[PDB]
């Protein structure tokens, strides 16, 4: 790895971050011949203050065990280095992982380290910028699409930038993901990525540019920081800073969610918690932009005449019966029988339809007689359709979310 | 106790009649269900229960016919006592290793506890005491025909808690199954047998236990519940004889011809068994 | 002219850098020694050589994670007169204890390659050895799909399908972009007691030109 | 030693239902999927597992068919030792010990670079279609520690595929048997093996499984006759005609194989 070599050689020679202390064979790293090779590295620190969950003390090249041994050499002879490179290598390491100075962050499994091949203001933008808590108007300009030196001309978009995640396993060190691009190009790749993520909030008080590890979290099992697969961890990051697609695993798990789903009186909050929150929407949205190239509006849109999102829109609306029926509902249909209905929509909209009915009739009966304009509503969505689908693919059970959220959204507007 | 000699596979069929054979701890209370094609479901590990239920009552805790997973209990006790039973005491929560003498506490587990002895249990915690697999073994149930559940409203014309906000009623509700048949298999390997000690008398009891359980087990919630259907399938030979799955298909269930509508009864259903090849007998027991 | 070009393709790739080798990462990009390795998997024989030109690089580069269990240790040698002399089992207990291990690797998905190489004949070789009718053998053999064994990319879960080709090398995806990827291992030595030799690595259209490894001078 | 005189292609294929089959170390306990395509996904050295012990239940220590690999299904009895300059050790062990003979094995020291390779190689196996997996939540009546007493219950999971197809490839080469003396009769257990492999595999999380056919190609030289990866094409499966909506049984597909090349034989064994 010649980035950490050469970055404490860069700045070794200041009085700062780098520190003066330390057969023959050919050096890997450098290239050099005739010099000698060390036997083993120095150590590198784990603990919550190093890599996190990591044994007190950690490596990166280590061959205990015979099986791990080739060719008939052992111990670190296995790969030869010189100790001054070795001693800068490691230094430089763990001179980063120092939480004093702003250059580390962690997601889920793992903990990530950058720096710039040069001084440059970027280091300090990009920490907070690519995981939210200048703040937002170069967000706002790459969101847009213009090009960073607009706000900041400084920015030398030339200047090359580096990234870097680890992730612990007993005493052994591992590596999940390595990028070396240049500043214009990174955010460019990052103005992208939010343009794809927008969604119209649901409460005033939401995040507007959402935090990377806030998005994770929302497809743990129970919201918890652990629980989190390390494998969607490492794919998200990925696809966000090389600008590919989302890996294809990510659908199906968001759905799974949604499914396995209930209110949490537990928890005490005010609301009985959506089970649509405003980031999941905003996970959907994305991946049927870059994967299946849809097309999907930011807000509600009352013409798209589409059935699986025609069937959103008319689920949404049968609810709202249910809710002004019987104020402070005990449990609703967005508990039990959403998933069924995104998926297999002819064998249960039947009996749903009759049920609403009731609520219609109650509504009805007592004064504020605007059952009348949701009734209207449903004929409007009705005409529209010819027969109610037996199945639906998955592609087609992502539209109904976003008919639903965009639908429940419009009638919040009015109350 | 000597271990049986032959292979063996069975089928199991049994109704439900107004009840919620098994409540979903997610969707509310509702029965589970396949969501992709509205047939329903029921866990092996009910079955189970109810079988370990049904042993505990008839025995009464006679001599080897103890069970382990019990109510309320602390597990890693029983390691412990096994352990002490033994005449030794156990390593720290790591337990890497095999525990100080693994023949005779999991011996003493085995010996004395019958649904160890028949389904195994994990039991490499805190307190080591080695782990076993069981013999025994069943899958998923799945009804022949998609379910319709519903729910019910009802009413309770007093409260429990003095903060009554208002002396007033109290609603609630109800979840199922007009109707329902399913159907299951099973397993049984004498090479692991062997390895336990499982005897043809735990053989014949457990047949007892299938076809007597739900007797035993009636409940607010459950409905009428009964077992219709049991053929057994026996090999000739330590080793079977043909695949499994090719036994399974000689059973087939079919409606009757004369019915129509939605099913309500055991006689809206016809059934039929094939000829087995030379290598296994068919029986029936109910 | 002389030398052959050759094609090959799959879904999974893996060529272990030197320092990761505990967990697995992948060079990024196919390194001479692999394409030594595959040839001698067609037609070799101790009489002759294998000498590596070029190598076409003609897909994106893409990245993918897997883990496995593994075994920590190899097994010994034994003693036959003893074994019978004195009846013991023998075994490798797997499940116990130390001895499972766990590791992971970062590896390639989709991966396209053409090979310039060309013949040599050694020192070993008899004097009615030629290297015309080695080629022309070889040439037959990739024709008919025939083989000694079946190649793999890097490790034998990896085989690999190939194809002799007759004509112009196709355009590549970077044709029109030059990279650097430091150094990279070019061969190992195995005459001079099994030690590595490395160089300088730089791609440019898609193509890279390792120099010579039969040359002394690489062998300092 | 006499070996096999024909090299040899294979393709299996097989289903699960309602059960786990392989689960990742990574990704909780989630059974493994491809991300750039959304297929099911099961390594080989878990066929390679159940080969081994498949074999080493069905024969039980005969004179040349000990196992040396084990997972303490090991058993305490006699063994026979036919006996036979470490070549000579090195054939001694060939000779008795069955996965040596056939997968091949690396020692602790060698004296130089040196292999024992064996001639039977395999791959991935993945899916014909993407697979959702299923969730489901569960209870249990106790607790394991005093701690965490405090009526004494708590919840678990379960991750489940409604169902699955499988495929999956292997070779077989005659040169590297003629090294190892790998005979018909091991070729003959093989193929059981590979049938009824799945027959003593039950457990809690696998449910069902089994296999339903086997294509055997046998080449007529001792090299090939034929490019190994068009004769991979010739297999087909596509859904039934009348199946609609998501499959469930083996009955929802159709699998036809094409005529096959001049120099090769094309069996069915399932």
């Amino acid at each position: 790895l010649q980035a950490l070599h050469g970055y404490y050689q860069r700045m070794s020679a200041d009085p700062d971050a780098g520190m003066p202390p330390y057969l023959c064979g050919q050096c890997l790293i450098t290239g050099e011949r005739q010099k000698p090779i060390a036997q083993l590295h120095p150590s590198i620190k784990g603990g919550r203050d190093g890599v996190r969950g990591a044994q007190a003390v950690a490596s990166i090249v280590s061959f205990n065990n015979t099986a791990f041994e080739s060719y008939g050499k052992e111990q670190s002879i296995n790969a030869p280095v010189s100790q001054e490179a070795a001693f800068s290598y490691v230094t430089a390491l763990n001179y980063l992982l120092n939480p004093s100075n702003r250059q580390k962050v962690t997601i889920a499994d793992a903990t990530v380290v950058f720096w710039a091949e040069r001084s440059s203001p970027a280091e300090d933008i990009f920490a907070g910028m690519f995981d939210p808590p200048r703040m937002h108007d170069l967000l706002v300009a790459i969101r847009s699409g213009k090009r960073a030196t607009d706000i900041m001309p400084d920015m030398d978009e030339s200047v090359r930038f580096h990234v870097l995640g680890l992730s612990p396993n007993a005493a052994r060190l591992s590596v999940r993901f390595w990028e070396v691009d240049t500043v214009g190009h990174m955010l460019d790749k990052v103005g992208r990525h939010y343009r794809e993520l927008e969604i119209i909030p649901q409460f005033n008080n939401e995040q507007e540019f959402p935090s990377l590890s806030t998005l994770l979290r929302q497809t743990a099992v129970l919201n918890k920081t652990e629980n989190i697969s390390p494998v969607l961890a490492g794919g998200l990051f990925r696809a966000m800073l090389t600008g590919g697609p989302y890996p294809q695993s990510l659908l199906p798990a968001v759905l799974g969610r949604i499914r396995a789903e209930h209110a949490r009186p537990e928890d005490k909050s005010r609301y009985r918690l959506e089970v649509v929150t405003y980031y999941r929407a905003a996970l959907i949205k994305a991946y049927l932009i870059r994967n299946r190239k849809l097309e999907v509006p930011v807000s509600l849109d009352p013409a798209r005449t589409d059935r699986p999102y025609l069937l959103g829109r008319l689920f949404a609306v049968l609810e709202k019966a249910q809710e002004d029926a019987v104020p402070g509902a005990n449990a609703t249909i967005k508990d039990r029988y959403l998933a069924s209905a995104s998926a297999n929509p002819g064998q249960v909209f039947h009996m749903l339809l009759k049920n609403a009915s009731n609520h219609t009739a109650k509504l009805r009966k007592d004064p504020e007689r605007k059952a009348i304009h949701y009734e209207i509503m449903m004929q409007e969505i009705i005409d529209n359709i010819s027969d109610f689908p037996v199945t639906m693919s998955s592609d087609e059970q992502g539209l109904f979310m976003i008919g639903y959220y965009h639908q429940r959204k419009a009638l919040f507007t009015k109350k | 106790m000597t271990a049986i000699a032959n292979r063996y596979e069975f089928v199991l069929l049994f109704d439900v009649e107004n009840g919620n054979p098994n409540g979903d701890p997610d969707a509310g209370n509702m029965p589970r269900i396949d969501p992709e094609t509205g047939h329903g479901l029921v866990t092996d590990v009910c079955l189970k229960r109810k079988i370990r239920n049904h042993v505990a009552l008839t025995k009464e805790g006679a001599e080897r016919f103890n069970i382990y997973i019990q109510e309320k209990a602390i597990l890693n006790e029983t390691h412990e006592r096994a352990y002490t039973a033994c005449d030794l005491k156990p390593e720290p929560k790591k337990l890497p290793k095999k525990v100080e003498d693994a023949k005779r506490v999991t011996d003493w587990m085995c010996t004395n506890f019958y649904d160890i002895r028949t389904f195994g249990a994990v039991m490499t915690t805190e307190v080591n005491c080695g782990q076993v697999r069981g013999p025994v073994q069943m899958a998923f149930a799945r009804s022949v025909e998609p379910v319709v559940p519903q729910e019910v409203s009802i009413t309770r014309m007093a409260v429990t808690t003095k903060a009554e906000a208002e002396d007033n009623r109290t609603m609630g509700r109800k979840h199922i199954v007009p109707y329902g048949l399913y159907v299951a298999h099973g397993f049984i390997s004498a090479p692991l047998a062997e390895k336990t000690g499982f005897s043809d008398e735990d053989l014949t009891l457990f047949w007892d236990a299938l076809v007597n359980m739900f007797e035993h087990d009636r409940s607010a919630a459950r409905g009428l519940m009964s077992s219709r259907k049991l053929i057994v399938f026996k090999h000739q030979n330590r080793l079977g004889n043909a695949p499994a799955h090719k036994l399974f298909d000689l059973v087939k269930v079919s409606r009757a011809e004369g019915s129509s509508g939605p099913a309500r009864s055991f006689a809206d259903y016809a059934v039929t068994v094939g000829q087995a090849p030379e290598g296994v007998e068919v029986k029936e027991m109910l | 002219t002389y030398g052959i070009r050759l094609r090959v393709w799959g879904d999974y790739a893996c060529f272990t850098r030197p320092e990761m080798k505990v967990e697995r990462v992948s060079y990024d990009v196919m390194p001479p020694s692999a394409a030594r390795g595959i040839l001698e998997a067609i037609h070799w024989k101790p009489a002759i050589r294998w000498i590596v030109d070029r190598i076409h690089v003609l897909r994106p580069i893409v990245f993918d994670n897997v883990r496995r269990n593994e075994v920590s240790s190899k097994i010994p040698k034994p003693n036959p007169a003893t074994a019978m002399r004195d009846r013991k089992p023998l075994y490798f207990l797997v499940d116990d204890g130390s001895n499972r291990q766990q590791r992971a690797a970062t590896l390639l998905r989709n991966v396209d390659y053409v090979i310039e190489a060309h013949f040599e004949l050694t020192d070993k070789a008899g004097a009615e050895d030629n290297a015309g009718k080695h080629l022309d053998i070889f040439r037959r053999r990739a024709r008919a799909g025939q083989s000694f064994q079946q190649p793999c990319l890097g490790c034998r879960e990896f085989p690999a399908s190939f194809e002799l080709l007759e004509g112009d090398v196709p355009l590549s995806c970077y044709a029109g972009e030059k990279r650097d990827l430091g150094y990279m291992l070019l061969d190992i030595d195995f005459e001079r007691d099994m030690t590595p030799l490395f160089f300088k690595a730089v791609m440019e259209d898609g193509v890279i030109t390792p120099p010579s490894r039969t040359s002394p001078e690489v062998r300092a």
